[PDB]
DNA sequence: CATGCACTTACATGCACAGGATGTATATATGTGACACGTGCCTGGAGACTAGGGAGTAATCCCCTTGGCGGTTAAAACGCGGGGGACAGCGCGTACGTGCGTTTAAGCGGTGCTAGAGCTGTCTACGACCAATTGAGCGGCCTCGGCACCGGGATTCTCCAGTGGCCAGTGGCGGCC
DNA sequence: GGCCGCCACTGGCCACTGGAGAATCCCGGTGCCGAGGCCGCTCAATTGGTCGTAGACAGCTCTAGCACCGCTTAAACGCACGTACGCGCTGTCCCCCGCGTTTTAACCGCCAAGGGGATTACTCCCTAGTCTCCAGGCACGTGTCACATATATACATCCTGTGCATGTAAGTGCATG
């Protein structure tokens, strides 16, 4: 009578919810109609960027010898990638701190 | 003689410390008190989530810190190592306020 | 009127006698304390000190020209 | 209940701490009250926006959601508070 | 009794264990990620809506989203995101 | 003949004459005026859409726009705009 | 037996088109519904802003003894009002030039 | 057919005129080429977006409102050319 | 004897002139050449409405002029009157470019 | 008669003010086109009705916020030497403003011609919409190991007492006149 | 015999060095509470099918952009040359900083009140949508005076030549050694 339900995220094979993002765009007042591949494309690019920043966070935590990522790792990761840095130059992280950075003449001699 | 560090050495040490550190630098209670005080000026009997106060503290500290890196850029640009009131005035004007 | 600025300068350099020579700002404050309108006579003091340096009566310690420290001759 | 001089509640060593996190090596003595005024002007901007949001919500309880709305409206978006 | 609230924690958890099985996470870092995904989603959606208005197109397709991410995301991030989304929409098209 | 392109010339011309009967207008300053009015309209409309999104409201009322007038328009201009818009709202309420 | 076609801008005593702004808000995709008085309020606010900026422009043109509004007068008007300048700090003007501004140290003794 | 050097088309006297409009009375010689690089950087920053709008419009010819969209995207909103 | 103004006098005179004037300070056709050259680096055979080239123009000198008042305030902040590219780098970095 | 001092006199130098040049400011002339206004029109705003649903409002409760005491220090504050840094002054050597002749290329303007922006019939892909259903995603709970805290070494950096080298000051010696 | 130059000694200053002392990290051990993982629910994502319609395409057109070509003149360009400007040196005062001591209030911990955020229920006010209609503004067209440009004249300003006050140096007569 009816086939087993297969999710569109599974049909794409990506982890972000296609149906949730499509519902958000339907109720977010951006267009009267949305092409079917558009939220899939959105979920894909979101999962790519979250994946890469998670690589950066995991590398930062492993450099800090910590198993779990912290907002300081997020600060250190997001400020040392220039595309990400100017992507979020005006975006602020809770309890992130700052980069270790000292101007040259501040040092002695 | 008693030990005494030369000026700037402890300053550089605490620079390294607070750049390493992540915590808020101002006390929680007088900050919340001042936030309630100034918010009372617009409309009366306002209640505050503690999360809102902490988030405002975070944003204010970050905004101030970025203002001081701009001030540091101005001061090193002015060939000085001591920040000056005209440096903050300049940085505020360059940012567009 | 009174004496020219040269007696004022040599009195300023003979007043203190540190290991290093007296400086421009120190001698200006010395003549301000002794009594002279140093604010409009900066060029006058510069030319007087340079002329008296050329006489060999004063030797400039570290600076060049009118800057630096200034001290009296050997004898 | 009624308080007056809590701009002085941002104490001078706290401003020194912010400056050391800001990489300032030397601070003039005239700096602290100026920075107090600056953080003030900034704060009544953001809380005036927050109060406007809150009265628009028909609430007298200020939420951090309203705060992050106010900060991103000034182009100063903050992460980590439910946005 | 409570009300259900949306968050992106579990999908980011699958992504994290996909990229780093050995690495944990703090929950406030997840709050920062939730602000991240909501903010970037809102940016792309607003850009897509304004682009759809510019060409008077009442439907936003993956071409529009591609245009928007090319606008906002710079270069290397842009080209790899374009590649990932292109592969995703292609394998969805085969599905 | 071509397609109609709506512009703001006649309305701004009328308000210009009622504030200054004596003076004239240049058309590229009028292009600036179209850009200005469209810009502020877009800003306030986007802010109102954001506010209704936050309060889960499907309907934009003048309360939302009035709030946005507090938000964007600075100070004394905002109190003035509340005054004129409020009395205009009451007049239209009286049909 | 229809009523005579009366206009909503006249109903609010306004010059800006209530119907056009209402149509733009309906098709601008900002919400699914809009209140009746909301475009009235919006048109009133826009009319007030345009009225004050045109008055400032006319005063500026009178100062430069020209009978027609020039965008130089628009630049002089916007940059000399503090709340307007705060509204339009990041706005680029066509043919505006700048304010006549010379720093004090740039002038000779 | 192709072009290789038009950055020198922004001549030193034109830059001097701009700095006089900027209120600069004295200009070092090192200024001009560095400012050429800065203005150039601004040019690809706007024109990459402009090309993106143009191709997304499926047009081969660049139109002005696309430039308007790109500039207000960069927070540099231009009046007098919309529509 | 042929007259010669002292330095800065003429410079301040065209400062007053160009602050008074609104007309465009850039030769139009070299600017158009540079626009087409840079545009060809992203897409070949691009064609331009002249109005688009104009809009790009006033956007360009608007950014450039505002940069120069920023750098001028930086330079007088540095107690100098001659601008140097370090001032421009300072202004770009403080603006977050 | 010589010599120091004071007095007088001449010359160098900085400051002030008049005078010309000149670029900008101020007065008509004009002819032009941008601007402003009359006109056809059609399409977009408005009038009447409807349907239905989103928002306004009552009730409640509970959870979150507010209000209050008391140790407990860390932090704030005060004070004080004292080094380091802002900053004034000057010299000075330059690089850039200013001026003027040249070349060039920017601009005007005029023709040709075409890609291509853009407008309009068509029809179909596609996407929103409605009924069902479920399983994945979220509330709840538990527990446990990553992680916070602490205490003892090891390290590490840094400042300060000696440490020798260098340079100039200084006295003594030998030769010379 | 005294004077002068030379030579050798010596003291102070400046870069080098080892060690001490305090800060900082690191390693090991301990508890402790958020991560996260499992369990139960539910609601919303999916499936399927339909209707309508959005937009891609075909095709055409006319228009604005691109090219070119000649003329012209102002702008750029480049060289000369003076001057003012960065800026490095020196120094000098004084301003925060490190290092303590006192103080104080922040914070944590705990406890009680209640208030309004939020949630559900009910309702009806309002507004999107549809049909009809007509007039408001827009494209088009066309006259017309505001002003851009041109020309003549006035004044502000700016540099500069000259004239004055003042500081300084030199000569010399006179009183005296």
């Amino acid at each position: 009578a009816r086939a087993k339900a297969k999710t569109r995220s599974s049909r794409a094979g990506l982890q972000f919810p296609v149906g949730r993002v499509h519902r958000l765009l339907r109720k977010g007042n951006y267009s009267e109609r949305v092409g079917a591949g558009a939220p899939v494309y959105l979920a894909a690019v979101l999962e790519y960027l979250t994946a890469e920043i998670l690589e950066l966070a995991g590398n930062a935590a492993r450099d800090n010898k910590k198993t779990r990522i912290i907002p300081r790792h997020l600060q250190l990761a997001i400020r040392n990638d220039e595309e990400l840095n100017k992507l979020l130059g005006r975006v602020t992280i809770a309890q992130g701190g700052v980069l270790p950075n000292i101007q040259a003449v501040l040092l002695p001699k | 003689k008693p030990h005494r560090y030369r000026p700037g050495t402890v300053a550089l040490r605490e620079i390294r410390r607070y750049q390493k550190s992540t915590e808020l630098l101002i006390r929680k209670l007088p900050f919340q008190r001042l936030v309630r005080e100034i918010a009372q000026d617009f409309k009366t009997d306002l209640r505050f989530q503690s999360s809102a106060v902490m988030a405002l503290q975070e944003a204010s500290e970050a905004y101030l810190v970025g203002l001081f890196e701009d001030t540091n850029l101005a001061a090193i640009h002015a060939k000085r190592v001591t920040i000056m009131p005209k440096d903050i005035q300049l940085a505020r004007r360059i940012r567009g306020e | 009127s009174g004496p020219p600025v040269s007696e004022l300068i040599t009195k300023a350099v003979a007043a203190s006698k540190e290991r290093s020579g007296v400086s421009l700002a120190a001698l200006k404050k010395a003549l301000a304390a002794a009594g002279y309108d140093v604010e409009k006579n900066n060029s006058r003091i510069k030319l007087g000190l340079k002329s008296l340096v050329s006489k060999g009566t004063l030797v400039q310690t570290k600076g060049t020209g009118a800057s630096g420290s200034f001290k009296l001759n050997k004898k | 209940k009624v308080l007056r001089d809590n701009i002085q509640g941002i104490t001078k060593p706290a401003i020194r701490r912010l400056a050391r996190r800001g990489g300032v090596k030397r601070i003039s003595g005239l700096i602290y009250e100026e920075t107090r005024g600056v953080l003030k002007v900034f704060l009544e901007n953001v809380i005036r926006d927050a109060v406007t949001y809150t009265e628009h919500a028909k609430r007298k309880t200020v939420t951090a959601m309203d705060v992050v709305y106010a900060l991103k409206r000034q182009g100063r978006t903050l992460y980590g508070f439910g946005g | 009794k409570r009300s259900r609230k949306e968050s992106y924690s579990v999908y980011v958890y699958k992504v994290l264990k996909q990229v780093h099985p050995d690495t944990g996470i703090s929950s406030k870092a997840m709050g920062i990620m939730n602000s991240f995904v909501n903010d970037i989603f809102e940016r792309i959606a607003g850009e897509a809506s304004r682009l759809a208005h510019y060409n008077k197109r009442s439907t936003i397709t993956s071409r529009e989203i591609q245009t928007a991410v090319r606008l906002l995301l710079p270069g290397e991030l842009a080209k790899h995101a374009v590649s990932e989304g292109t592969k995703a929409v292609t394998k969805y098209t085969s599905a």
